[PDB]
């Protein structure tokens, strides 16, 4: 279920085998030619299509692209020399963009910047201001 | 399947100016520090691809991959938690009647109230 | 038709089939190489790189440096071709030591500790040896007259 | 179907817009409300694709801008033109060309100045002139000041013509997009009208008038004395006592016999021995030929009458096995992106101003250019700059054409993809030659220093020791000598003397001489290789990751100028490709100024000087390029140190403005530094205290003051720093050569 | 890995999550403000660093923070 | 093999074996004869350009002192580089044997241009038949050149520079 793709020097490297790898799936409705994030144009095919890269960042750049095309369905998974998986993206089928019940917030502080403590405070106490 | 596979990581999160390990951990559990490339008939290291006739392009080949089995799974696996919620809020079988109804990706994506809607359907 | 191809048939590996990468001659070439061939000891692989490079290395010295005008510009050369050598063991030994570690090795692959000395000590053995051979080819050169 | 299609009253003229600046940009539209805006309205005025999104729009303000620049130009010629016919010492250096100095500036007496008024001779004080109109009218046939003041005024007339076209264009009857793209009508009309008819027309004005009036010039007839132009036209008899072949009159052209006309088209070669100069009858020659040369040109392409070549054709066809899809979509490029147009164009015309300073200087065109060492120096360096900037603003529009009009759709498979997807490699690769050429070619320099400094002369690379021949220019040099008689058998002499033969020698002084080659010309060679090399490799980086990298994926979408993609990543500082654009000008301008260093000392040491009748040579700096010019020491010494000696030794004198000019271009060059060297972050910081102060004062302006971008603040580091290198190099040339003139 | 952190001074505008390119950032339920959202960033291991979610976000001072610290591969923004 | 080769076989002549030298070999021999016709045809078109370049006198090298006559020059060069010739050509074809115990070799086929590449393709077939056609008129002018230059003393140009 690749693309239609020539090949390019842009691929993944050495990483990719031995730290972790990405991969991005998602339907098209059609053959339409999109711009491989590595360098380089490719063939979408009709139905599924799979895609291997070397960083997060490159699979989010193709989705931001494939929402050009009106496909919403791509998924992102990291994927370790193991063969383990992690789902990576949507993380829980919705748009981190569009507010979902059951996620908890993550990393807040209830007050206005301006309120952090001083540094001399907290001198030799292995904090940052911003963490206390 | 192990979802925190990830987290267990060698990497120890420093006391200040590290945001440490998040929803899928740091960093590989894989040591990336890995031997150059080795002669015909010999592997560089454990999972090594075998380069055949040219070893010197040996790390050009492939030994991870994501088959749609393995992608279909371990979406469910990592979501467990999320459909769990939604049926919660919705509310076994009527997650199996909703899921095979309108899919597992489409389930995520609804709301209580809308899946209380096609719940109406049978 | 078409002399390029994705490399191992695999579009999204950062590397092309080329005829630089994956002509006959380049495949035959690289697969004789001691860094490569089959069936070598480590400690051949070592001797016969060795012996490659110290038998070129003694030619810039004998010829350009400093004393290439003496008399004794040839064994200058020769001197000045084992301290390269010398400094270039220092860097596989020390190479092998970060790379592998220092515990004993598990196996006889060139990529291991135990390996990588014994390919360090024959390329510093072939590499002097080889200096001292070109030392001696290079004390009488033949006109190749009848 | 080739056809004429114009909207007629496209635009109204009015001043309305005159006063809302910034009306072209809708952001810019709504009015300042920070100092930026006004920066921005500079910056993207000219912008036209980012100011509509329409290609028939853009092409209209491109074709009515082209108007007003032509009118720019003619404006500038017309006054060029004037300055000789009112304030020059022309008609008096035309008696004697060899001992009046050329002046066409004069400077009013006030606070002092008026000490620029050299005694140039001719009765005439003035500035002296290194740009060449004195050479340049004598060669087509000017001998009055009044013929300049009819110039002059043509000029003018031409500059409004070119004003109001621009206006009638624009606003009465703007083209449709249609009529731009016709590529091969353009093509065939710039081909065989205005290259080929232009030559066709250059050729009978040098035959008919500019030949008989430097025939008699040369021989000695006063200008007082020569006939005017048009009794040249009108006496065939005139003609004739001058060529004889005239009096036989134009029933040898149609009747094939042309070698009649072998008295005034000839093929000498060599140099006019009286002036200096190429003979004029070789150039009319030359000129004949070239106008018949285009014209052909100028009928390969299909319009209306069935006959030509279509290009997208020709271009389709021309694809191999390595290649994939070849050529095919590049005529689509070329006909739907201006930016593209441009930089092949600004490629082109770059490297052709580079030939043309070697040209010009090697085979001198005009009479009494050669030994005005003045002018040559700044004709072969002003045309050595332009061309430097050309060829990199052609690769900042290649990078400009792949942010904004590339689409991968139309590029699947062709070359641009495969480039596309090789970069790694050739990046790599690049970078490979650019270390390998730099370590050994600055590496020769670095260990001669050192040898010489250790009182080691023997084991320099140098002539006198380990020698690096450039065998490869000696035998090109041997074989262009031998040229005339057997592989150029109708020549009569060399194309140019630099390749060997005798010494050419006007007034006393040489006008050029054999130009021989050793160590040190190969090592500076190569040093040339070097500094290319790394400019091709800064701009093809910022041309083939222009759209994306392994750093960042999304490139495109953050455009063709940014500052950065923040201190992440490790850092993302000038990622773009407006900062390759950015750090290839520097790159530019080091390889620039090496190659007019290299040109001005080996032309001082070896070829221009005096030459006594007997026979002795005595070289402007004895020939010190051979032994000196191998070491940085002897460049730091014996060129810069020992030829700044003149503009810093001018205060007093009619050159001082030239050491003034050489203060002040240091001057600005380090102020550059601090544009470069610093950040807005520090400026905006103390801002904030000054506007404290204002505002301690009841008083601040609601246009906020605010530190230049981030790309701004480059783009004025680098401009004053060109600014400032380019013109200190420039008063110390002017300087030097006028003292050695 | 870095730090980011959200003050309550967030007005939910979902700019930050939207300009994010390596999807650090979400939306989170809350009544802290009138959009009845709160920025979240559960997967700071991922984040590069690039500021984006600052220069998106539309507060004074910002409600976003990134604070940079240990870095990582995917905090380099390696392919290698 | 005859119902199996396709490149060599071109207009005028198509299969051109009047003696009969190819009837009932085994498809080794016939590889044989096929890689001797190329490996000849290519050092000949080497030789004849090599040739034609030192009759007319570019030959820069040793400061251009060898005779512009070939068959002097080649007994005025020293045996030093005679050997390296010989040597350097050896290595090549030790490399050539290697490749050529490989699973389908081509005969002829260094480059291993079968990665890519096969008969199927008409322009390939008609590329190998150029190298062919050009190796073969090689071969002849290469022996006719060096008969002229032996015992007709005229080491150039016979055909065409009387024409100008
Ligand atoms: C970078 C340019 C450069 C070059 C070409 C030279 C060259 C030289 N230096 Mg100098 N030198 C330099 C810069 C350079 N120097 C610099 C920057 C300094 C410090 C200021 C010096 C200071 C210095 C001193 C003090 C001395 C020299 C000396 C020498 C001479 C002897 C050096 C030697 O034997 O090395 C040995 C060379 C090698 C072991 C290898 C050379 C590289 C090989 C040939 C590359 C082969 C690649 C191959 C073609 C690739 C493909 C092969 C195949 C497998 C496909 C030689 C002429 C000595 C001398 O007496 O001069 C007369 C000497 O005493 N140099
Ligand atoms: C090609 C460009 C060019 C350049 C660089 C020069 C340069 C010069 N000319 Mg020459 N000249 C030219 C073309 C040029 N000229 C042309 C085409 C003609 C024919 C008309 C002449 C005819 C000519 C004569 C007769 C004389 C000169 C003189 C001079 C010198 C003094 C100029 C001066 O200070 O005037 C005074 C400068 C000003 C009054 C500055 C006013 C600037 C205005 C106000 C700003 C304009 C900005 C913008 C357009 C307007 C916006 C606002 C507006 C809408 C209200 C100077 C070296 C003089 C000279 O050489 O003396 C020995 C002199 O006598 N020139
Ligand atoms: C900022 C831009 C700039 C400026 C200020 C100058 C300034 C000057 N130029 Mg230079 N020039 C430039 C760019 C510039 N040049 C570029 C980019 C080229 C490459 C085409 C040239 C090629 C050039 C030539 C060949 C000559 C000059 C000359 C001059 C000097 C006399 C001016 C004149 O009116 O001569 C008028 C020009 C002529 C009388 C000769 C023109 C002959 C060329 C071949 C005509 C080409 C026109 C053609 C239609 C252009 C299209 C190219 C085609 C491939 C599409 C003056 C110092 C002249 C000189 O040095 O005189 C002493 C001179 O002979 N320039
Ligand atoms: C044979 C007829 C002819 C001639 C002489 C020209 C000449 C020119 N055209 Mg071209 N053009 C033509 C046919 C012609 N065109 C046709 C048929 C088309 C439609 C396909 C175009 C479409 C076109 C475009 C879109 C553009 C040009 C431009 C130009 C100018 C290029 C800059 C330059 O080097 O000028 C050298 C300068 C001179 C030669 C000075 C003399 C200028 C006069 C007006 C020439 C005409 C005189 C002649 C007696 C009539 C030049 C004046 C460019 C331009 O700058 O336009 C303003 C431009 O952008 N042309
Ligand atoms: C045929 C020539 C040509 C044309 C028509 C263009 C046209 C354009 N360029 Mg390109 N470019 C060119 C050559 C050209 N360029 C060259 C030779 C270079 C290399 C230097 C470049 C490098 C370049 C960059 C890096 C960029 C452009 C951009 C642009 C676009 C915006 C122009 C603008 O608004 O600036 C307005 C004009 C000014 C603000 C004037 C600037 C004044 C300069 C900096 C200094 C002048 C010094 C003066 C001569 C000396 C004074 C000395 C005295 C004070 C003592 C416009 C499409 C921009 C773009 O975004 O494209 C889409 C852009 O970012 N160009
Ligand atoms: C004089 C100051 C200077 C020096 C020495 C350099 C050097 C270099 N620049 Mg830099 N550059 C400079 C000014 C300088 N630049 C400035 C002011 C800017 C801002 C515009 C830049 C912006 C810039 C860009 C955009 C790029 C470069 C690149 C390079 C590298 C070019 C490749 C090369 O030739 O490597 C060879 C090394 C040298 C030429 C330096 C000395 C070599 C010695 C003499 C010989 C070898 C000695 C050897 C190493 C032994 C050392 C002994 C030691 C252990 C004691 C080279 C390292 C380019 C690059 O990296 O390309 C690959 C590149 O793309 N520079
Ligand atoms: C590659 C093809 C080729 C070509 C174009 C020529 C061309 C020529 N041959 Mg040669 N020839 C060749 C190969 C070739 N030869 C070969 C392979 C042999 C067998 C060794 C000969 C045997 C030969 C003889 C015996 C003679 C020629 C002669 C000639 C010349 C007279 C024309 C002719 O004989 O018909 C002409 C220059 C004649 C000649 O040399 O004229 C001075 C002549 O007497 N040829
Ligand atoms: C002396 C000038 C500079 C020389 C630089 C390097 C010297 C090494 C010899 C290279 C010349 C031949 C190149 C291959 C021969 C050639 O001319 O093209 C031959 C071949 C053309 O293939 P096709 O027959 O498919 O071409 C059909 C054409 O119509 C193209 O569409 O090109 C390729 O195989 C890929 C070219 C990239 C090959 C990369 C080789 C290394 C290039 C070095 C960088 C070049 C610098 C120039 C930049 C302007
Ligand atoms: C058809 C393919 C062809 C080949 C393969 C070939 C080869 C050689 N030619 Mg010939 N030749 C033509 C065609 C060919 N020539 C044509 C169409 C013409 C009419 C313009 C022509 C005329 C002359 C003249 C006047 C001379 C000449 C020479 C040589 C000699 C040196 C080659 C070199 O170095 O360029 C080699 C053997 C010179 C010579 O024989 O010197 C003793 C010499 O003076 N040629
Ligand atoms: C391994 C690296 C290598 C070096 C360092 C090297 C150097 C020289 N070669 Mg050699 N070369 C090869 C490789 C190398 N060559 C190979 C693989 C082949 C077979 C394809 C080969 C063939 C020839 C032929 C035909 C000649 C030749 C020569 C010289 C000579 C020139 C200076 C001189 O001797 O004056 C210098 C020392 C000429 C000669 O020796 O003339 C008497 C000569 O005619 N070579
Ligand atoms: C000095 C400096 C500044 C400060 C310089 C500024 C703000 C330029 C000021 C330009 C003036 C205000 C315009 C020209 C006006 C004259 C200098 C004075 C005339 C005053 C009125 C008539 C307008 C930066 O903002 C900056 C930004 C990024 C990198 C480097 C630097 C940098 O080096
Ligand atoms: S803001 Fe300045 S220093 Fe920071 S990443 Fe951008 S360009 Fe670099």
């Amino acid at each position: 279920p690749f693309p239609t793709f020539g090949g390019s020097t842009g691929g993944w490297l050495r990483a990719a085998e031995v730290e972790e790898k990405y991969a991005i799936t998602w339907t098209s409705t059609k053959e339409q030619i999109f711009e491989m994030p590595t360098g380089g144009a490719a063939i979408m095919r009709n139905g599924e299509n799979l895609l291997y890269l070397a960083r997060k960042e490159q699979c989010l750049a193709l989705s931001t692209q494939l929402r050009t095309f009106k496909i919403n369905d791509y998924k992102i998974y990291r994927i370790f020399p193991s063969g383990e998986v992690q789902y990576l993206h949507p993380k829980d089928g919705v748009f981190p963009e569009k507010v979902n019940p059951g996620r908890t917030s993550v990393n807040s502080r209830g007050f206005s910047i301006g309120k952090n403590p001083n540094p001399a405070s907290i001198k030799f106490s292995g904090i940052t201001t911003y963490e206390s | 399947v192990d979802l925190d596979y990830g987290m267990k990581n060698s990497y120890v999160p420093a006391t200040g100016g590290d945001g440490g390990q998040g929803q899928f951990g740091a960093q590989s559990p894989n040591d990336w520090r890995v031997a150059g490339t080795s002669p015909v008939g010999e592997t560089s290291y454990a999972g090594a691809a075998d380069g055949g006739e040219e070893p010197w392009f040996a790390e050009a080949i492939s030994t991870v991959s994501l088959d749609l089995q393995k992608a279909d799974e371990t979406l469910k696996a990592f979501t467990k938690d999320a459909a769990a919620f939604k049926i919660e809020e919705f509310a076994d079988a009527a997650m199996e009647e909703l899921v095979g109804k309108l899919g597992y990706s489409k389930f995520l994506e609804m709301s209580t109230k809308q899946l209380m809607k096609t719940w109406g359907t049978l | 038709a078409n002399f390029i191809k994705p490399y191992n048939d695999d579009p999204f590996v950062g590397h092309l089939a080329t005829p630089i990468t994956s002509s006959s001659l380049t495949r035959a070439l690289l697969k004789n190489l001691p860094a490569y061939r089959f069936g070598l000891t480590p400690l051949l692989r070592g001797l016969e790189i060795g012996l490659a490079h110290g038998y070129f290395l003694i030619g810039p010295f004998a010829q350009l440096g400093p004393l290439r005008n003496s008399d004794i510009g040839l064994l200058a050369g020769f001197l000045s071709t084992i301290g390269l050598i010398l400094i270039l063991t220092l860097g596989l030994t020390i190479y092998g030591a970060a790379a592998f570690g220092q515990e004993k090795s598990n196996g006889s692959e060139l990529q291991t500790k135990k390996s990588w000395d014994q390919f360090k000590g024959g390329f510093f053995v072939g590499a002097c040896g080889s200096a001292g051979f070109a030392f001696i080819c290079l004390s009488s050169i033949p006109t190749f007259a009848l | 179907n080739v056809q004429v299609f114009v909207e007629k009253d496209a635009v109204e003229t009015s001043f309305a817009k005159w006063a809302q600046p910034g009306h072209f940009s809708r952001t810019l539209a709504k009015g300042p409300k920070t100092t930026t805006w006004i920066w921005n309205l500079h910056a993207d005025a000219h912008d036209f694709d980012s100011q509509t999104s329409s290609l028939e729009e853009v092409s209209r303000k491109i074709f009515s801008a082209h108007f007003g620049q032509l009118a720019i130009i003619f404006l500038w010629i017309s006054g060029m033109h004037f300055h000789g016919a009112y304030f020059s010492n022309y008609s008096a250096w035309l008696t004697d060309p060899i001992s009046i100095k050329q002046s066409s500036q004069v400077v009013w007496p006030i606070v002092g100045q008026e000490i620029l008024n050299a005694d140039v001779g001719g009765n005439f004080q003035g500035i002296q002139t290194t740009s060449g109109w004195f050479q340049m009218w004598r060669a087509e046939g000017i001998t009055s000041e009044v013929e300049l003041y009819w110039t002059a005024i043509g000029g003018l007339a031409m500059s409004a013509i070119m004003l109001f076209a621009g206006w009638f264009h624009y606003h009465k009857a703007a083209p449709k997009l249609e009529w731009f793209q016709n590529a091969e009508s353009m093509m065939n009309h710039h081909l065989a009208g205005l290259l080929g008819l232009g030559c066709l027309s250059w050729s009978g004005h040098q035959i008919h008038i500019a030949l008989p009036i430097n025939k008699l010039l040369d021989a000695g007839v006063s200008p007082q004395e020569i006939p005017l132009p048009h009794e040249f036209l009108i006496n065939r008899d005139l003609m004739a006592q001058l060529y004889p072949s005239f009096s036989k009159g134009l029933a040898p052209f149609f009747g094939g016999n042309w070698g009649e006309y072998s008295d005034f088209l000839t093929f000498k070669g060599g140099l006019n021995p009286v002036t200096g100069g190429l003979w004029l009858s070789d150039i009319a020659h030359h000129h004949l030929a070239l106008s018949v040369l285009f014209i052909i040109a100028g009928h390969m392409y299909r319009t209306n009458w069935g006959i030509g070549h279509n290009m997208k054709e020709i271009l389709e066809a021309h694809k191999g096995p390595f290649t994939g899809e070849g050529h095919k979509g590049l005529y689509e490029i070329l006909t739907t992106s201006w930016h593209a147009q441009l930089a092949i164009n600004l490629a082109m015309m770059g490297s052709l101003s580079i030939i043309v300073a070697h040209h010009m200087y090697a085979m001198p065109p005009y009479p009494y250019l050669a030994t005005d060492y003045a002018t040559q120096l700044s004709l072969f360096t002003h045309h050595m700059w332009i061309g430097g900037f050309c060829v990199v603003g052609g690769a900042a529009h290649g990078a400009i054409f792949m942010v904004r009009d590339y689409t991968p759709a139309n590029n699947y498979n062709n070359l641009l993809d495969r480039v596309l997807r090789h970069r790694d490699a050739i990046i790599s690769h690049l970078n490979w030659v650019c270390i390998f050429l730099g370590c050994h070619a600055f590496g020769f320099y670095i260990h001669n220093d050192t040898m010489r400094a250790l009182g080691r002369p023997q084991d320099m690379f140098s002539d006198k020791a380990i020698q690096l021949q450039p065998i490869f220019a000696q035998w090109i040099q041997n074989i262009h000598l031998l040229a005339p008689g057997t592989t150029a058998p109708n020549a009569l002499a060399t194309t140019s003397y630099a390749f060997g033969g005798d010494v050419i020698e006007v007034g006393g002084k040489i006008a050029m001489m054999p130009i021989k080659l050793g160590t040190a010309d190969f090592m500076v060679h190569h040093i040339h290789a070097f500094t290319i090399h790394v400019t091709v490799l800064i701009l093809l980086k910022g041309v083939l990751y222009a759209r994306s990298s392994k750093l960042i994926p999304d490139k495109a979408n953050l455009g063709f100028r940014f500052p950065c993609d923040g201190p992440g990543r490790g850092g993302t500082c000038q990622s773009s490709s407006w900062d390759h654009v950015f750090l290839g000008l520097f790159w530019m301008y080091n390889s620039i100024s090496v190659v007019i260093f290299h040109f001005s000392w080996k032309m001082q040491s070896d070829v221009w000087g005096t030459i006594t009748p007997d026979g002795a040579i005595s070289h402007i700096t004895g020939g010190n390029f051979a032994q000196s010019s191998i070491t940085i020491n002897g460049w730091l010494r014996d060129f810069l140190w020992s030829q700044a000696s003149q503009v810093i030794q001018s205060y007093g004198s009619a050159s001082s403005a030239y050491g003034l000019i050489f203060l002040g271009a240091h001057f600005i060059w380090a102020f550059s530094l601090m544009f470069l060297f610093s950040g807005r972050g520090y400026w905006q910081e103390l801002i904030e205290s000054i506007v404290w102060a204002h505002n301690k004062l009841n008083f601040a302006p609601t246009i906020q003051p605010r530190a230049l971008s981030i790309t701004q603040g480059r783009a004025v580091g680098l401009a004053h720093y060109l600014l400032g290198g380019i013109g200190t190099t420039w008063a110390f040339f002017l300087a030097r050569a006028i003292s050695i003139t | 890995s870095h730090t980011v952190k959200i003050y309550d001074t967030c007005i939910g505008c979902t700019q930050c999550v939207r300009a994010c390119p390596t999807d650090v950032l979400e939306m989170v339920p809350w009544d802290g403000c009138k959009s009845g959202q709160i920025a979240s960033s559960p997967r700071v291991e991922d984040c590069v660093g690039c500021k984006r979610c600052e220069t998106a976000c539309p507060t004074d001072f910002l409600s976003v923070r990134v604070y940079l610290g240990a870095e990582t591969t995917r905090s380099l923004g390696l392919a290698y | 093999w005859r119902d199996e080769v396709v490149v060599g076989i071109t207009a005028p002549v198509g299969f051109f074996d009047p003696l009969g030298l190819s009837k009932g070999k085994d498809d080794a021999t016939m590889a044989y004869y096929r890689e001797a016709e190329l490996k000849n045809g290519r050092v000949a078109m080497a030789a004849c350009l090599g040739w034609y370049l030192n009759a007319g006198g570019v030959h820069p090298a040793f400061n251009s002192e060898l005779s512009n006559d070939p068959l002097k020059a080649m007994v005025e060069l020293p045996a030093v580089g005679w050997l390296q010739f010989v040597l350097g050509c050896g290595a090549i074809e030790w490399l050539g044997q290697q490749i050529k115990e490989r699973p389908g070799y081509v005969p002829g086929d260094l480059l291993g241009a079968s990665y890519w590449v096969d008969n199927s393709d008409e322009g390939w077939v008609m590329y190998q038949n150029k190298e062919l056609n050009n190796g073969r008129l090689a071969m002849l002018a290469i022996v006719g050149m060096v008969y002229q230059d032996v015992f007709v003393g005229d080491y150039g140009d016979m055909m065409y520079k009387q024409l100008v």
